[PDB]
RNA sequence: ACUCGGAAUUGAUUUCGUUCAAAGAAGGUAGGUUCCUUGUGGACCGUUAUAUCUUUGUUCUUUCCUUUUCCUUGUGGCUGAGGAGUGUUCCUGUUUCCGAGCUCGGUUUCUGUGAUGCUGGCUAUCGGUUCCAACCGACGUC
RNA sequence: GUAAGCAGAACUGGCGAUGAGGGAUGCUCCUAACGCUUGGUUAAGGUGCCAAAAUGCUCGCUCAUCAGAUACCAUAAAAGGUGUUGGUUCAUAU
């Protein structure tokens, strides 16, 4: 129970390491859709 | 005690496989994907199906490292979701953008397979939900979402048909019921 | 597990939904009266249901239509058929069930007794509002049931009869519950707080 | 006069355990007054039952009985299975039946 | 579908209006019309400053939203009835 | 058209596992189903309960919108709405049906001895007030 | 067959929850303006003020769910136990506590392999042969 | 061969020689193969009534002056619809 409180800083850093990575891809994919509308027209 | 009946049993899962080492090509490039599924097994099934469309990989030629379950951060409060998806009609494929409102991402995707089947007759097999982002109120572009937004929102209860707990139910009653209630 | 008789008021009620409840209770051995069968309802419009009743009149035994499907015009007799439609009535057990059932389009006799309501088979509950419905008394008088306006008159007569009964009873509901409030004071103060736990 | 003070729950013989196309008249089928779920049924399991009826002739009295007991519940409604010493006669259907509330707990 | 929608009607001066239940009596100087609206799912209710008559439905689908303005037009016709009458001139032709 | 699904309206929960307990609304999710909870001491954990299940009660405590489950408990203790509902009828006979269920045999005997003794005095006045 | 229960563990080493602190915001409270259809109103401006919420740390919480192995008390069903005897000497179990290095040996009471125990009705029932009723079933050869 | 409950082949499985439960009803479909039976559990398939089990719970769509309703299976098409419910993409609220 003490060793649970030890690493619980690093536990939330795994939750961020996920959500950052797919939110960047979420963002990066939408900008690809914006360019194809502009460049073709 | 928590009611099983309301929701579908969807859970979100991260998956990461990597093809497989060879003497030609050691240390390959790794993959990652968020998926929705019943189970820890059925996520891996759906991973290999989707990865087969992207890249020259199979379940036999591939190797899977980790299946992390993901959940919501904070499931107490209500938030807007902009779901991107594709499905297969009897003609062909169509991309869509639906907007759903619930406490959780799991709650949204349960609500969407209901909605999508009910309208478009899209079977479970055809639908593939691409990404489920969280959206600000001043962002949802659908009109059925916008009516709900605003503080002080009120909704009167109209025509009160109560699903009586069993045992409460009787085949005959005296009085005739009261539906306006007040 | 059941009462001696169960008189049903049949106004507000949907015709099949009622009958399916009533059928199963006749098989369990309950004895039933149905009452005010002219006012029973059906989903769909009046035109739609009369077109369906015209498909029923088209049926007959072509050899000798004396023999064949008896087209029964009265509301009481119409409800009776759909209850019999939900019974294995050729077998002996099925026949016994009909024997229990009594259907009326309100007489003497059971104006004096209480009329109950099946709540599941009820229009205000079931039919989502706007969706057009039809009363059986209208549908029957379209198809050659002569006695619409008597069952108007007799009901309108015995509603005035019943409102005379009501205002006697309503005066002596006051009169008991006035004498209750005296009697609740005079018995000792422990047992007043005892009844206000359990409602009385 | 009448019977003073009843200590039984009262009950109807519905039929037999069956499919669409097959009786199994070993196992009778029983509805009780009040009782309306599986959760309410678990009082009545074990508890001993009597079909009474009357005959034209035997041992100093015109009435007969068939004793049995309650076995287990039947579906999500209240209805509950039973086993009698004899199989129950199909004359006994829609027929009243006394569920006594012994043996107790 | 749609959460709330409400149009309002101006009552003119020499008229009175008595909406009990759905049914709406309109008495003016010339005559009086009564008319029932027990088809429409709708809450009719007049105001504190009693020359205005609001009318509203919650949860109106797009077919049933079109019965809010049908109410207003019928009630407006009942007002210009009891004030002014409705003359319809017809001409013969041959 | 009294009674609105709004933040901090009191509700009787009629169907579901809770059955008969009281709850407060927090937030409207969509046109069906609402973010019902209770801080205490009803003790219904917060969830996305449907609208069909829950009878709206007259009394509400006014609070803004989506709300932390602690910040009910502070705003509750000032008003005491759960107490004030329980004063009125409906509130009373809800507690009657709890305490009728929990009677002993002697406690059920107690009732009918008092109720019959009332009727002796009730019939004496019904003859006397006639006279 | 259905149940009241717990005890440790796995994940994101907390999903949440909860106490504070700063920062930010709108589906903008107090506060100003102002407006009617006078409201449990709406526009403009305001960022915690006489409501708040969210992001980010922090205060102390082991349950929601989800891995993993295992000890439990409460009701019921179906089948079986029976001509006597003696009695534990051997044997497994549970138990008294004495010594040797959780494990083995010696010793005392108790229960099993060696358990059917108590009790009632009738001396006509039980049972049988016949015919009949009822629910369900059921339309030689190439 | 226009096609056929038509004619002729290949691989495996059935019917024939075979009942039982389901598909209302059916030699060939589904489940599943059978000594007499007591108890328990399922399969296919179902739970308003006939009919054993949900007028169960939860979320969409549909109003038919010929609605629709369960594989084999007991038929439906080209072409239309400002009937309604969503989506995709342009152009100034439509």
């Amino acid at each position: 129970r003490e060793e649970h409180k030890k690493h619980r800083q690093s536990a939330r850093r795994f939750a961020a390491e996920i959500r950052q990575a797919f939110s960047d891809k979420m963002a990066a994919e939408l900008e690809a859709a914006a360019r194809r509308k502009a460049e073709e027209a | 005690k928590a009611d099983p009946t309301l929701q579908q049993k969807i859970s979100q899962y991260q998956v990461v496989g990597r093809k497989q080492p060879t003497e030609a090509e050691p240390n390959p490039s790794l993959f990652r994907m968020r998926l929705f599924a019943r189970n820890k097994v059925l996520a891996v099934s759906k991973f290999w199906y989707l990865l087969k469309k992207m890249k020259k990989v199979k379940k036999s030629t591939g190797e899977i490292l980790a299946v992390n379950e993901i959940r919501e951060k904070r499931p107490t409060f209500v938030k807007n979701f902009g779901v991107w998806l594709r499905y297969d009609s009897r003609t062909g494929t169509h991309n869509m953008y639906k907007e759903v409102r619930d406490i959780s991402q799991n709650g949204a995707v349960s609500q969407l397979y209901a909605e999508m089947a009910g309208r478009h007759r899209a079977l479970p097999s055809n639908i593939q939900i691409i990404r489920v982002a969280e959206i600000k109120a001043s962002q949802c572009r659908r009109a059925h979402m916008q009516q709900l937004f605003d503080s002080k929102l009120k909704l009167p209860a109209i025509r009160r048909i109560f699903p009586t707990p069993k045992d409460k139910k009787s085949v005959f009653c005296a009085r005739k019921p009261t539906l306006f209630l007040h | 597990t059941f009462k001696k008789v169960v008189v049903i008021d049949c106004q507000g009620h949907l015709l099949g939904r009622l009958a399916s409840v009533v059928a199963k209770e006749l098989l369990k051995g309950q004895q039933i009266i149905c009452v005010r069968c002219e006012d029973i309802n059906i989903s769909g419009s009046l035109h739609r249901n009369r077109l369906k009743y015209q498909r029923f009149l088209r049926l007959r035994m072509n050899s000798n239509p004396r023999r064949g499907p008896y087209h029964l015009r009265a509301p009481s007799r119409i409800l009776w058929r759909t209850i019999r439609g939900m019974l294995r009535h050729k077998v002996e057990r099925g026949q016994k069930a009909l024997a229990r059932l009594q259907v009326y389009e309100v007489p003497t006799m059971v104006e004096r007794k209480k009329r109950m309501v099946v709540p599941s088979a009820l229009r205000i509950v079931r039919l989502k509002p706007k969706r057009n419905f039809c009363r059986l008394g209208d549908l029957s008088s379209q198809v050659g049931w002569s006695h619409g306006d008597l069952v108007a008159r007799l009901e309108e007569k015995r509603k005035t009869r019943s409102s005379a009964y009501y205002q006697k009873k309503k005066e002596r509901t006051k009169m008991q519950t006035e004498a209750k409030q005296f009697a609740q004071t005079t018995l000792p103060k422990d047992q007043v707080a005892f009844l206000q736990q359990y409602g009385h | 006069t009448k019977q003073p003070v009843r200590l039984y729950v009262r009950g109807i013989v519905l039929g037999y355990k069956r499919s669409k196309v097959n009786q199994y008249p070993s196992c009778s089928l029983l509805q009780l007054e009040g009782v309306n779920d599986r959760k309410d049924t678990q009082f009545y399991l074990g508890k001993r039952v009597a079909y009474v009826y009357k005959a034209k002739t035997k041992q100093g009295s015109k009435y007969r009985v068939i004793w049995g007991r309650i076995r287990r519940p039947h579906g999500n409604g209240g209805i509950v299975r039973a086993k009698f010493r004899s199989n129950l006669p199909p004359s006994s259907i829609a027929g009243r039946v006394r569920v006594f509330l012994y043996p107790s707990n | 579908k749609s959460v709330y929608a409400c149009e309002t009607i101006t009552i003119p001066a020499g008229v009175t209006v008595d909406v009990k239940s759905r049914v709406v009596t309109v008495k003016g100087k010339y005559g009086e019309i009564t008319r029932a609206f027990r088809h429409l799912p709708v809450d009719i209710q007049k105001t504190k400053s009693g020359n205005r008559l609001k009318v509203e439905m919650w949860y109106g689908t797009c077919t049933d939203l079109s019965c809010i303005r049908t109410l207003c037009s019928h009630i407006k016709n009942m007002f210009t009835g009891v004030m002014k009458k409705f003359q319809y001139k017809m001409r013969f032709v041959y | 058209f009294t009674r609105y699904y709004q933040p901090g309206r009191l509700c009787v929960v009629q169907y579901g596992p809770d059955a008969g307990k009281l709850c407060f609304v927090v937030d409207i999710i969509n046109q069906t189903r609402v973010l019902v909870d209770g801080a205490g001491v009803t003790g219904v954990k917060r969830q996305s309960m449907p609208v069909r299940r829950i009878a709206l009660t007259d009394q509400y405590l006014k609070i803004p919108r989506s709300v932390r489950s602690a910040t009910l408990k502070k705003a509750l203790e000032k008003d005491d709405v759960i107490a004030k509902f329980n004063q009125s009828s409906w509130g009373k006979r809800r507690l009657a049906k709890e305490q009728r269920a929990n009677m002993s045999d002697f406690d059920r005997f107690k009732l009918m001895v008092i109720l019959k003794q009332r009727r002796k005095v009730m019939q004496q006045k019904l003859k006397s007030l006639k006279k």
